[PDB]
RNA sequence: ACUGGCGAGAGACCGAUAGCGAACAAGUACCGCGAGGGAAAGAUGAAAAGGACUUUGAAAAGAGAGUCAAAGAGUGCUUGA
RNA sequence: CCCGUCUUGAAACACGGACCAAGGAGUCUGACAUGUGUGCGAGUCAACGGGCGAGUAAACCCGUAAGGCGUAAGGAAGCUG
RNA sequence: GCAAAUCGUUCGUCUGACUUGGGUAUAGGGGCGAAAGACUAAUCGAACCGUCUAGUAGCUGGUUCCCUCCGAAGUUUCCC
RNA sequence: GAUGAGUAGGAGGGCGCGGCGGUCGCUGCAAAACCUUGGGCGCGAGCCUGGGCGGAGCGGCCGUCGGUGCAGAUCUUGGUGGUAGUAGCAAAUAUUCAAAUGAGAACUUUGAAGGCCGAAGAGGGGAAAGGUUCCAUGUGAACGGCACUUGCACAUGGGUUAGUCGAUCCUAAGGGUCGGGGGAACCCCGACAGAUAGCGCGUCGCGCGUACUCCGAAAGGGAAUCGGGUUAAAAUUCCU
RNA sequence: GUCUCCAAGGUGAACAGCCUCUGGUCGAUGGAACAAUGUAGGCAAGGGAAGUCGGCAAAAUGGAUCCGUAACUUCGGGAAA
RNA sequence: CCAACUCAGAACUGGUACGGACAAGGGGAAUCCGACUGUUUAAUUAAAACAAAGCAUUGCGAUGGUCCCAACGGAUGUUU
RNA sequence: UGUCUACUAUCCAGCGAAACCACAGCCAAGGGAACGGGCUUGGCAGAAUCAGCGGGGAAAGAAGACCCUGUUGAGCUUGAC
RNA sequence: UUCACCAAGUGUUGGAUUGUUCACCCACCAAUAGGGAACGUGAGCUGGGUUUAGACCGUCGUGAGACAGGUUAGUUUUACC
RNA sequence: AACGACUCUCGGCAACGGAUAUCUCGGCUCUCGCAUCGAUGAAGAACGUAGCGAAAUGCGAUACUUGGUGUGAAUUGCAG
């Protein structure tokens, strides 16, 4: 809600940098396997349970 | 009613985040965390939960500091002395 | 890259394929079993009549529950048959792809007739679907595979 | 004495549905108010040399061509029931 | 007549089985017993441990009043044998 | 099934033993019950989670290669 | 020379799988695996071989060993059919015309018309709860159970300004506690077994002094802000 | 399923129902036919519960004004008899 | 001089239509049960079941009655 | 019994499941585990397909809750131990 | 009117009380015969009865509870093969 | 009762799927050595930190590292 504590705030800040896509050049890289994020979240699938 | 009415009403939250292991299971009304037992000096550990005792030990976080002793004891925890400067 | 059945003369035959088209396998299969052995010219104004309403491709194997219809009696007795516009546009594309490869190659696109088409299922596309009492069943689709050949009609 | 910790050697042991739950960003993703529950997922090639260019298509892509011993190895790609 | 199965009796209007791949069930250990193979034989057993040794978890050696089983039985026992 | 209890019409009550939010107290042989063994997170004539636990089963099901040879019993006695 | 049935059950001789100790070999002039309307051997378990595929390992024989042989267990995991282009898309009155844009328009946008919610609303806000869903631009696929040029999807960037609005302060039901009393201990009671906290006035001294300076309300109590204007998205917060 | 604030005009006793203004909206995949059966909504000659376990369902009554209102009664009611 | 809308009556008039849509009791004579209002098996039973006012019985004057607690203590009790 | 309206069904474009499935699917009698789609003897029997239908498939849904057995429980009761 | 023969072609009804099968009465009629089809027929209906859980009475039992005794309320699922 | 459709069947090819074979910076088991957490703030939790990074790994506003020493010419996906 708008009334929100410092602490819950700043941890939905994390979430939101932690979800993006990851920089193209990583998937260049010698011996790479990582293929996509697989940690990615959708704010309507699946909840943040807090 | 009891089913998917009932879930309608669950705009209360029994559990938040704990100061001190972070899991949201800090019972509010209880002021205890299910997960822990913060505010209890000591941590809430079980022997019939091998598992549980698995996922939180020693070892399943950052060792900040307990990672540098084996190091330190090799030397013999050797302090206040550096090594020659080169020639 | 490799098609089931290879032309006769591979220097009078042009070829052209599609690869997980997302249309029914079901009714494409039908389209392309109307369209076999037939010209390419013959072939075009048929698929384009399907999409005006004023031909019907007959439905011969996956045809339970299809209705009747008299613009397919001619090819059909029985009458059943159905206007898959969306698998006439697909194959109507393919078509007009071999006829381009046809004029690179300098082949007489007049004498051109389709001497090899089949339909293959591709991998199933899954969603799903709510059912009562909190169930949840498979919603998939079927996309195929289509490989077509044309080949000169030798005097 | 020593199924923990740190370091080391070994085996008529398992060989990716096996072997630890986990050979991989695994106690991870995900589920549960909570105590807890808890997966799936390894293999291009010697070397990316990862397919220039022509032509068709709105595009995906196809056709021809090109690299390679091999694309009948073409980025979940060895073999392929 | 359809296999598998329990049954006096199954093609059964008895049950399991839509189909395919892979996984999937008399094992290990202690005690005893009969049988058989082998060694030695009124003896037998290197078993805890020691001496060593393929620089060595093996192999080889060691039983000096050790110990186990056997070499004598009967009796509740004192005992006799 | 829109839905693991909903939809339509029809119905009870509607200033009171009235309706309702939030806070707070009561926890498993315990709670709470204007009492139906009701309710205690779709779980209640004893919740849920892990462990003891690979619990025991005179009962049901299954129990994996080939040929060759021999080849039964449903009878006796005793047994909660 | 005689003789041949067999469930439950017993036993013998053999087949096959993977290691180990040995021994004899094969293989990039193509091993394993796999495929075959090739051929052959054995009563049979199985075995040998042609051809194909594949591209780096493998086999025979003696002994010895074992997590060693499947059609079933409403068996386990994975995959795949018939059912089937079938059941099905039907509550909440409703759309139509023209034009623009676009490869593509019953579904996007503008205009016109015809309807609906009808102020206990299908309107305008907020508390919980969510957490960027807000705004702009763009978009291959996927997703929005038809479609989409569309967007609560995807990609990039932007956005939340307070002495006066709240939290904060106060206390409520109650919660957490000192000392004390219990308790093997985890814990139980909770100001009840006690040299309280300190405060006030002078300038360190006098006076007072009944055991919690604790937590507990974004609806209880409560110091103070009003117009006008401003953004793509903020305001009783920014500007005047 | 989920707490609460603001609440226009007409009809009318009325934040009843019905229609309208501000604001919002045509969001529920579309097209063509008009069979049976169905779901929802109706109507019906003459008879009027003969139907059926049973008047289930439906129909009928309904607002306001004036008149009038029995048994019984705890004297309050019954009564909108 | 300025007023709002309640009531009552009369004439005339329409195919007797007029609470014209919407809205909105069927009525009566009895039997059984429960006095009534209230409450109840969330998701098959709403009732004659529960509760209820009224009535009656029982314990107890605090060194107490009833009850909780492993122990210490505590609830009724800011009570009589 | 008839008939009227709407939405379905129906036909089309697009989209698109699940239950269930030994193999399968025309009958009569016979015998049979005493009520066969299969066996015996007969009747017969002609591609593919559409809308409906509830006779049969002893149809599906679930290791009968009734009853009995087990040297299995559990709730409750008391003059059981 | 009775007995018997060929004979199953056609017909064998409307109601009160009862959940009933059965029965009984009223009335009509030429007549109001008797039966089978998994005691035909619940994916055809209905759910009155019986036969879960709520509740009352009587009798029985110290009690929990019992009653081929009475009473009232009690979800009837799926076809597209 | 041709042809063709349909169904079934056999073969070639193409699909579907991921078995088999060959692999393995992993697991499992045995043996050996060592004795070293914390109020001098541990284990754990949170947040931050790179020219381009989300995670994992590392680190702490000196933040994928400072300093000393050793080694002696790289790091590398790109840029500089
Ligand atoms: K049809
Ligand atoms: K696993
Ligand atoms: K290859
Ligand atoms: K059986
Ligand atoms: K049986
Ligand atoms: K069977
Ligand atoms: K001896
Ligand atoms: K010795
Ligand atoms: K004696
Ligand atoms: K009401
Ligand atoms: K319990
Ligand atoms: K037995
Ligand atoms: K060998
Ligand atoms: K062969
Ligand atoms: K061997
Ligand atoms: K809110
Ligand atoms: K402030
Ligand atoms: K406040
Ligand atoms: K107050
Ligand atoms: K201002
Ligand atoms: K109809
Ligand atoms: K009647
Ligand atoms: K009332
Ligand atoms: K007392
Ligand atoms: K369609
Ligand atoms: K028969
Ligand atoms: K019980
Ligand atoms: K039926
Ligand atoms: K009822
Ligand atoms: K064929
Ligand atoms: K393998
Ligand atoms: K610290
Ligand atoms: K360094
Ligand atoms: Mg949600
Ligand atoms: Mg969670
Ligand atoms: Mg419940
Ligand atoms: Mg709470
Ligand atoms: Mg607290
Ligand atoms: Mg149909
Ligand atoms: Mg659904
Ligand atoms: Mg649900
Ligand atoms: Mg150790
Ligand atoms: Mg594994
Ligand atoms: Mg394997
Ligand atoms: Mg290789
Ligand atoms: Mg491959
Ligand atoms: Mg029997
Ligand atoms: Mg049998
Ligand atoms: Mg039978
Ligand atoms: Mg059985
Ligand atoms: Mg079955
Ligand atoms: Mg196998
Ligand atoms: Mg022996
Ligand atoms: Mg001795
Ligand atoms: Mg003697
Ligand atoms: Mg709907
Ligand atoms: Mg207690
Ligand atoms: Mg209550
Ligand atoms: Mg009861
Ligand atoms: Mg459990
Ligand atoms: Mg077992
Ligand atoms: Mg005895
Ligand atoms: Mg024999
Ligand atoms: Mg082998
Ligand atoms: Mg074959
Ligand atoms: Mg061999
Ligand atoms: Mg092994
Ligand atoms: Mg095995
Ligand atoms: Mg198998
Ligand atoms: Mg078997
Ligand atoms: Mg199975
Ligand atoms: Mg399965
Ligand atoms: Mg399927
Ligand atoms: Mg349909
Ligand atoms: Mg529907
Ligand atoms: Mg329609
Ligand atoms: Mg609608
Ligand atoms: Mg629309
Ligand atoms: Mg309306
Ligand atoms: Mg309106
Ligand atoms: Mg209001
Ligand atoms: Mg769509
Ligand atoms: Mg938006
Ligand atoms: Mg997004
Ligand atoms: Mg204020
Ligand atoms: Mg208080
Ligand atoms: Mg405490
Ligand atoms: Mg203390
Ligand atoms: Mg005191
Ligand atoms: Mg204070
Ligand atoms: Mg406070
Ligand atoms: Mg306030
Ligand atoms: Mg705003
Ligand atoms: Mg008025
Ligand atoms: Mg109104
Ligand atoms: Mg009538
Ligand atoms: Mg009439
Ligand atoms: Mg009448
Ligand atoms: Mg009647
Ligand atoms: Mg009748
Ligand atoms: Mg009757
Ligand atoms: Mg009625
Ligand atoms: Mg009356
Ligand atoms: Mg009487
Ligand atoms: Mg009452
Ligand atoms: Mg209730
Ligand atoms: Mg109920
Ligand atoms: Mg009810
Ligand atoms: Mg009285
Ligand atoms: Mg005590
Ligand atoms: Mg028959
Ligand atoms: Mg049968
Ligand atoms: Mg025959
Ligand atoms: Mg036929
Ligand atoms: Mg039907
Ligand atoms: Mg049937
Ligand atoms: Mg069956
Ligand atoms: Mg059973
Ligand atoms: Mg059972
Ligand atoms: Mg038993
Ligand atoms: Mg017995
Ligand atoms: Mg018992
Ligand atoms: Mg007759
Ligand atoms: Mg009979
Ligand atoms: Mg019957
Ligand atoms: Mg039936
Ligand atoms: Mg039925
Ligand atoms: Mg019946
Ligand atoms: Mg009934
Ligand atoms: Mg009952
Ligand atoms: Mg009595
Ligand atoms: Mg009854
Ligand atoms: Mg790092
Ligand atoms: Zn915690």
């Amino acid at each position: 809600p708008s009334h929100k504590s410092f602490m819950i705030k700043k941890k939905l800040a994390k979430k939101q940098r932690q979800n993006r896509p990851i920089p193209y050049w990583i998937r260049m890289r010698t011996d790479n396997t990582i293929r996509y994020n697989a940690k990615r979240r959708h704010w309507r699938r699946t909840k943040l349970g807090f | 009613g009891k089913g998917t009415g009932s879930f309608g009403k669950r705009r209360n939250k029994t559990h938040t985040l704990c100061v001190r292991c972070g899991r949201r299971s800090f019972h509010l009304q209880k002021s205890r965390c299910s997960a822990c037992a913060y505010p209890a000096a000591r941590l809430r550990s079980y022997n019939w939960s091998v598992k549980a005792i698995r996922r939180k030990t020693t070892g399943t976080g950052r060792m900040r500091y307990l990672r540098n002793v084996p190091r330190r004891f090799k030397t013999n925890f050797r302090e206040g002395t550096e090594a020659a400067p080169r020639k | 890259v490799k098609y089931s059945r290879e032309p006769d003369n591979p220097t009078k035959s042009c070829k052209s394929r599609g690869s997980s088209l997302r249309v029914h396998f079901k009714n494409t299969r039908e389209t392309a079993h109307a369209l076999r052995k037939m010209p390419l010219d013959k072939a075009k104004s048929y698929l384009e009549d399907v999409l005006a309403h004023k031909q019907a491709i007959p439905f011969t194997r996956f045809c339970r529950g299809v209705g009747r219809t008299a613009q397919a009696k001619n090819r059909h007795s029985n009458g059943q048959g159905r206007w898959p516009v969306k698998s006439a546009g697909f194959i109507l594309d393919l078509l007009k792809n071999a006829e381009s490869n046809a004029e690179v190659k300098g082949l007489d696109v007049d004498s051109l007739y389709i001497s090899h088409i089949q339909v293959n299922e591709a991998q199933k596309q899954r969603r799903r679907t709510y059912r009562a009492h909190g169930r949840i069943n498979p919603y998939m689709s079927h996309p195929c595979h289509i490989e077509l050949i044309l080949s000169e009609k030798e005097e």
